[PDB]
RNA sequence: GAAAGUUCACCGAUAUUUCUUCAAUAGAGGAAGCAAAAGUCGUAACAAGGUAGCUGUAGGUGAACCUGCAGCUGGAUCAUUU
RNA sequence: UGUUGCUGUUAAAGGGUUCGUAGUUGAAUUGAGGGCCUCUAAGGCGCAAUGGUUUAGUCCCAUCCACUUCGGAUUGGUGACCCAUGCCCUUGUGGUCCGUGAACGACAUUCAGAAACAAAAAACACGGGAGUGGUACCUUUCCUGAUUAUCGCAUGUCAUGCAUGCCAGAGGGCGCCCGUGAUUUUUUACUGUGACUAAAAAAGUGUGACCAAAGCAGUCAUUCGACUUGAAUUAGAAAGCAUGGGAUAACAAAGGAGCAGCCUCUGGGCCACCGUUUCGGCUUUUGUUGGUUUUAAAAGUCCAUUGGAGAUUAUGGGGCAGUGUGACAAGCGGCUGUCGCCUUUGUGGGAAAUGCCUUCCCUCAACUCACGGCAUCCAGGAAUGAAGGAGGGUAGUUCGGGGGAGAACGUACUGGUGCGUCAGAGGUGAAAUUCUUAGACCGCACCAAGACGAACUACAGCGAAGGCAUUCUUCAAGGAUACCUUCCUCAAUCAAGAACCAAAGUGUGGGGAUCGAAGAUGAUUAGAGACCAUUGUAGUCCACACUGCAAACGAUGACACCCAUGAAUUGGGGACUCAGCACGUUAUCUGACUUCUUCACGCGAAAGCUUUGAGGUUACAGUCUCAGGGGGGAGUACGUUCGCAAGAGUGAAACUUAAAGAAAUUGACGGAAUGGCACCACAAGACGUGGAGCGUGCGGUUUAAUUUG
């Protein structure tokens, strides 16, 4: 079976985008996978995106602009701190500059940069280039 | 591969104590049946006590003949041979002198031209061999 | 993936897509449920409830035609079985093969079947024991 | 009040003897491993290596090996009644 | 040694397969709200207006008529649409404000959130305490009343009483302590902040010990000291502590009829309350303590109806009775299989009103439709969903070298018997071993015994793997497909443990045709049970036991997701007589096996791999598990468990060596293949040399030297 979520999600996306496939198709839903792609879609990086409903689990449809280059899954969700934002921002990364970690906090599901802006850190989701 | 889970740890830990008894540079350290075969227990350096003069031979594509002395240990009474490490210097060493013996590069595989010996003879009589070979001091028969 | 042994099918049943009664059913509730009471009592499953009515009457799901499924229905007129419908068909084809083997002891096939339908029986059980609808004493044998 | 001494209980050194366990150790003879030489006997493997090769197994033979039985191709074949 | 960050097709390395516990990992749902004003804040696939001669267009039309690929024509034409502001709908930014979903009263109260209520709240509300709060804390509405302390009046006076009282009522508002109440309170990981934590050491701030490792010192006026002299500060694993946050997780419970409080005004009746053992406990006030007893609230319980709800219709469902309506076949009727019963009888249709009503046709499935009596019975419909996740059901006499049993069938091999013939036959490179006048070989006929099921048989099928092929019958299964049936997380993978497992081997019994290890004999050869030939035992077969050792290979672990090109095949599904059938073609789909010898991206050292991965991997993390750490020594030794034994599992070290190994390339070789070429190669065939007698050269020996290449 899956065993998580986002990472049968994000390797539709990933493939596609390596073949410059302009929609994408996604097979489950969750609440997680709105956000992590509500996130891309602010910040320029995803046209848009339908939720479609089956009434059993529904079928995310997405559009790719062909601006992301990869989105991952950090699968075992460590644990990352108010110090340890730079260890992960540097090692999994290729910069700092345009370099996205996505986190879980209590208060939502947010961007590295507003966490240290809120001074909050948690446990990590995902990234994308 | 490797298990990614949360509760993972305690495989991960035991694999690791298992794989690690095929490295030898694991038993080289941590198993005392290495120390027990070093002649010198692993100490730095041994004496012994000067048995007879034995001529060696070499290896085939370098041939030669080589000038080694059988020694015994004090420390363990165990017997060894070494080898005599500057030109003309067989003389420096004779009979029933004590003598120092060291190892010598490489010491898990034996060197080259002189099969089964690792150990040189850097002092006799506590004198330094290269400072009789290269003339200061002068051999006591003291 | 089939849960002993090879096997990956696609054989399924799906649902309608509108989960609010036909146009062609005018049927109330009470009618439904006194037909599915009516067929129990002569020992019928709900498996087999559920085929007489969608066949003969036009059924759409009984859970769309009454506010709740066929066992509870059952259960609520205490006509309900107090063994599930996996776990009883199981052991009779189980009893069955363990007639064939005692005959046939060179039969290798059945023989490796029984082991499978053994543990999966196991299985059911362990489970209808933490979720409680057996005796927390059941045991196949 | 109180000493020498008496009896009994308790703690128990040490010696003796047995047992357990750990470490190290001599030995006729037999058998392997490794390293040498300008020794001896054959020609097995690599070419279809001149008996295709190899794996498993059992037996035989002075050696390398040989033979039966079932497989594999890492064969000398991806292939010949639509 | 690869947690961050390893490898396992071929280089060291996926276990022969399956089941399966500890352990590890595990799908989706509960839902994170809104409005009005300003702002050129944006977009507009909304839109009233009104603008635009081609100052911009296309459909229609006009003229031609051009057989068919010319055109122009003006006001063309609210047409189409193009460059414009509000009317817009979203959304950016800006303010504050919401009972912040729906619901309730709206000025004199409850006033724009309050009593009630909703929701939230145990950090709460429900009763209460002077030993609570530095002498019992604070306060505003409503009336009573005002000490305006003319330190005076009252209480109190045997007083160190030279001591208090100086607001009735109203709801209250905090603080303190205890009692009572919860339909099921509630926790933890994680994170932020904060507490609590020796120095030395480390990071670090200041400072010219002359610098520097260092130290915690010193520095300045200028004297009979100043700097308020400095000697900061941070980190310091888990674990424990407090308090915010509430996304992701984990713990625990539930498992759905295995259940479940309607609230409330008032009145009456009864009633001890704990408790039940030979008499125990008990709430204030009546001055107080000791005794009994009463009245009364409270609680319980019974009846009564006062107002209001309800998350599932009580004027209701379920079951009886009467009448008329619609109706089948016999009994009866039409006047031609079928219609009706004293008509019509299908349903909308017809008529008539200002889609709807009514009238009319007048609601069929043997009880169906309409109306009425009142007689009954009696809680029950409020539940997340049904994962291209697991289990189960039903069906096509579905699909298949799947498995067991029983019975027949086929030739051949070998042997026997009978009928005939007559000299060689077996066998090989050539032979010989071997068999023959006691008639072999050979031909035909028949019988015996045992094995096997050719061709058809495939870049096909089934089975978990090992494996599986004549026909008929028979027993229990398995996979695929079809379904608006059922269950609702029951799962994935695996130490431990269990089952299956090619051939050869072992035990016991039956069988023994063929082939055949060992053995025997003959060749081949320098030597040869060799390879070859003739024989031949174990074995080869079956039943019941063991063994579990294979190149058990796809040298590729299992489950899951994504991933393109073309043509086929195998099953299912989709558009009289084993027969509303079977096959084929076109197209589609799900499930299997594989090919592109035009497989896309990509990967790999290369060979190669490609939805069927070794791909999606240094941009390194889906999940689980097993194995490997230079080559030998070794799968040896020792120990130990299993086995009758053969053997199987587990599994070192001493010592030695610097390479071993993988793939591709260029050369060379082959008793490898193919195409060619040479009297230094051969065929046909002419002439010699090769052993004599001579000359010459070389070797040997000789000798002063027999110079030497």
């Amino acid at each position: 079976t899956m065993m998580s979520v986002l990472a049968n999600a994000l390797r539709c996306i990933a493939s596609a985008e390596r073949r410059g496939k302009r929609q994408v198709l996604i097979r489950p839903s969750s609440k997680v996978v709105v956000k992590f792609l509500q996130v891309m879609q602010k910040h320029g990086y995803i046209g848009e995106f339908e939720i479609i409903d089956d009434h059993r689990a529904g079928k995310i449809v997405v559009n790719l602009n062909g601006r992301l280059n990869k989105c991952g899954a950090i699968c075992p969700r460590f644990d990352c701190t108010t110090p340890d934002f730079e260890k992960w921002v540097k090692n999994i990364l290729p910069s700092r500059q345009f370099g996205f970690v996505v986190l879980t906090t209590s208060l939502g599901i947010m961007d590295h940069e507003e966490a240290r802006a809120r001074n909050t850190g948690g446990k990590v989701l995902g990234f994308f280039y | 591969t490797k298990a990614n889970g949360q509760h993972a740890a305690r495989k991960l830990v035991r694999l690791r104590r298992k794989n690690r008894w095929a490295d030898k540079g694991w038993k080289k350290s941590h198993t005392f049946v290495a120390q027990k075969a070093n002649p010198f227990g692993g100490s730095s350096h041994a004496k012994g006590i000067v048995l007879e003069k034995i001529g060696v031979g070499a290896k085939q594509p370098n041939s030669a003949i080589r000038k080694c002395v059988r020694v015994q240990l004090i420390k363990n009474d165990k017997k060894i041979i070494a080898f005599v490490p500057n030109d003309g210097c067989l003389h420096f060493i004779e009979e029933n002198d004590e003598v120092l013996v060291s190892g010598f590069g490489r010491s898990g595989h034996a060197v080259g031209d002189i099969p089964g010996v690792r150990f040189k003879i850097v002092k006799v009589s506590n004198v330094g061999l290269y400072a009789l070979y290269r003339q200061k001091k002068e051999k006591p028969r003291n | 993936v089939r849960m002993q042994g090879v096997g990956h099918g696609k054989s399924a049943s799906s649902l309608p897509f509108c989960r609010t009664p036909p146009s062609w059913l005018k049927i109330a509730s009470r009618d439904v449920i006194d037909a599915v009471c009516k067929l129990a009592k002569k020992g019928l499953t709900p498996s087999r409830i559920g085929m007489q009515l969608r066949d003969s009457m036009g059924i759409a799901q009984v859970k769309n035609v009454t506010g709740r499924k066929i066992l509870r229905i059952l259960k609520h007129k205490g006509m309900a079985p107090e063994i599930p419908e996996d776990l009883y068909c199981l052991i009779k084809r189980a009893t069955e093969m363990r007639k064939h083997l005692e005959r046939n002891t060179k039969d290798r096939d059945t023989k490796f079947r029984l082991i499978l339908v053994e543990s999966r029986i196991h299985r059911l059980a362990r489970y209808y024991k933490r979720v409680k609808q057996l005796p927390p004493t059941w045991k196949y044998e």
